[PDB]
């Protein structure tokens, strides 16, 4: 691919389902709205 | 990781994530014998 373009944010897990295409709600409307199509790699990694 | 992922469908996703039936009719025409199909009506046989 031409730009991996990574992104970087921390979230709690009650957002994980949230970060995902094509869903609604406040968070991930409010924040990212991480569009459907996108070709993507979401990573989830406990930081407690 | 466990090797399935479970796809929860909403109404309110776009078309793109939407559920879809599928159908798919697999079938050989050129296999000699057949015992299917053809909603036809036959005539007499001439024999010459």
């Amino acid at each position: 691919f031409t730009n991996v373009y990574a992104d970087s944010f921390v979230i709690k897990g009650n957002e994980v389902s949230q970060i995902a295409p094509g869903q609604t709600g406040n968070i991930a409307d409010y924040n990212y709205k991480l569009p459907d199509d996108f070709t993507g790699c979401v990573i989830a990694w406990n930081s407690n | 990781y466990f090797p399935l992922q479970s796809y929860g469908f909403r109404p309110t996703y776009g078309v793109g994530h939407q559920p879809y039936r599928v159908v798919v009719l697999s079938f050989e025409l050129l296999h000699a014998p057949a015992t299917v199909c053809g909603p036809k009506k036959s005539t007499n046989l001439v024999k010459n």
